[PDB]
């Protein structure tokens, strides 16, 4: 009778608690079981809830389902950095004879300090110059929130074309990373006396510049 | 322990085809109906198909018709045949084993609860009118590394390789501490391009070498790289 | 058809 309807995001405080709601219909949510699963970033999702409220075995009871009417909700209490995740709803849809997913809800858990980003910034080799290419590399690291700003610079002039900027991951250390490309032609490159990736985080701004080496 | 290891994958054209299988181990193969959920990449799951103990079979509306379940029950295995490949079909492909055994009641034999307690570890599945192609491998060192610098960054760039994933070590895996893979970037041509980093001290260049071994299963490609700064 | 996803329809199950 639709798409089991998710916020996109959730947070919520260490220690404490957050609810993930999951809106659908009556011939899904209103007349069917519910189930919940928790997704990691890079593993498989894993049953959380079944049958509305049930606990599988191995999941601990400060994870929680309930229903009400036309929607349902996952409670988790003593919010952990672990808990960290995609979450989605599902549910048989008797109308659609289908079954259903939720869109998932990204769970945030709150109170990890702010970190500058370290930006290193790499100019093209000189192989890639004998291909007639130059190929600028911006690589952001360690920075939290996982929100930032790229914009290059070449002597002052600011660079549209060919900026090419990954969105951010989190990395092992639960901070965030990035990567931008400034593809260009050896032409380009070596027509200008400098290049700059500058990085904005929390409005704060690095910058990097690299240089046409003449090596002699 | 239960165990559902997924083979298969990989690429295709757009009209192409390509099969998934997934071996079960660890319970009664012959009770449980088993499942195929896919997820596009950053996006969220979506069921696609269903095999029941005897042999019945049903598919998401997307996929009717263009994909084929199938499986055998003294072999443990089951297999998804997928033809007329779509753009839309690139995602990560799940077998996964319904939570519920098929069970009797009310007159009629049930297949399962279309909830899903066990997954297999997922085969990624692209479908792409670009063919597969190996990367360049270049090396990204600094310009010059003044003596107040103790320590450089050394890296590879892996550029324009088509499709993913790539993986990249440094000295044969024996180099570890330091190291940061990044996650690729997509162009607009469509290649992808990544970069692996590693801090080393600056006493150890002239003295130790720095190799980034990348290696490119989908082109079945192979590249080591040594890194030097040229100052 | 295939109007109930949820029901076994190999007819060994239900008349042998
Ligand atoms: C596995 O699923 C069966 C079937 O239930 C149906 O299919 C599932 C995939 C879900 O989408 C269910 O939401 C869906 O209904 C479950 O058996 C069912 O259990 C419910 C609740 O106990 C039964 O509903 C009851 O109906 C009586 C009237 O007869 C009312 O008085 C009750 O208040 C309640 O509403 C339903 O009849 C029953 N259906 C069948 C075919 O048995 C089952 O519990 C579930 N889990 C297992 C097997 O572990």
């Amino acid at each position: 009778q639709s798409v089991l309807t998710q916020p996109p995001s959730a947070s919520g405080a260490p220690g404490q608690s957050v609810t993930i709601s999951c809106s659908g219909s009556s011939s899904n949510i209103g007349s069917n079981y519910v189930y919940w699963y928790q997704q990691l970033s890079g593993k498989a999702p894993k049953l959380l809830i079944y049958n509305n409220n049930q606990r599988p075995s191995g999941v601990p009871d400060r994870f929680s389902g309930s229903k009400s009417g036309t929607s349902a909700s996952l409670a988790i209490s003593g919010l952990q950095s672990k808990d960290e995740a995609d979450y989605y709803c599902s549910a048989w849809d008797s109308s659609l004879n289908d079954p259903l997913f939720g869109g998932g809800t990204r769970l945030t858990v709150l109170g990890q300090p702010k970190a500058a980003p370290s930006v290193t910034l790499f100019p093209p080799s000189s192989e890639e110059l004998q291909a007639n290419k130059a190929t600028l590399v911006c690589l952001i690291s360690d920075f939290y929130p996982g929100a930032v700003e790229v914009a290059w610079k070449a002597d002052g002039s600011a660079v549209n074309a060919g900026v090419e900027t990954t969105k951010p991951s989190k990395q092992s250390n639960n901070k965030y990373a990035a990567s931008s490309y400034l593809s260009l032609t050896s032409d380009q490159w070596k027509s200008h006396k400098s290049y700059s990736c500058q990085v904005t985080h929390e409005g704060s701004t690095v910058e990097k510049t690299v240089a046409p080496a003449e090596c002699s | 322990e239960v165990q559902l290891v997924e083979s298969g994958g990989g690429l295709a054209k757009p009209g192409g085809s390509l099969r998934l299988s997934c071996a079960a181990s660890g319970f009664t193969f012959s009770r449980y109906a088993i499942h195929w959920v896919r997820q596009a990449p950053g996006k969220g799951l979506e069921w696609v198909s269903v095999i029941s103990s005897g042999g019945s079979t049903y598919y998401a509306d997307s996929v009717e018709g263009r994909f084929t379940i199938s499986r055998d029950n003294s072999k443990n295995t089951l297999s998804l045949q997928m033809n007329s490949l779509r753009t839309e079909d690139t995602a990560v492909y799940y077998c996964a084993k319904d939570a519920t055994p098929y069970y009797y009641s009310g007159g009629y034999w049930y297949v399962g609860n279309y909830s899903f307690d066990y997954w297999g570890q997922g085969v990624l599945v692209t479908v792409s009118s670009a063919s597969t192609k190996g990367p360049s491998v270049f090396p990204l060192a600094p310009s010059s590394r003044s003596t107040s610098e103790s320590t450089a960054a050394l890296g590879c760039l892996v550029k324009d390789y088509f499709p993913e994933p790539v993986t990249v070590s440094w000295n044969s895996g024996s180099l570890t501490s330091g190291v940061h893979t990044f996650p690729a970037v997509l162009q607009s041509s469509g290649l992808y391009s990544l970069s692996s980093v590693v801090t080393v001290p600056s006493s150890s260049l002239g003295t130790q070498t720095y190799v980034c071994n990348v290696n490119h299963k989908p082109s079945n490609t192979k590249v080591d790289k040594r890194v030097e700064i040229k100052t | 058809l295939k109007s109930d996803k949820k029901i076994e329809y190999n007819e060994t199950w239900y008349s042998r």
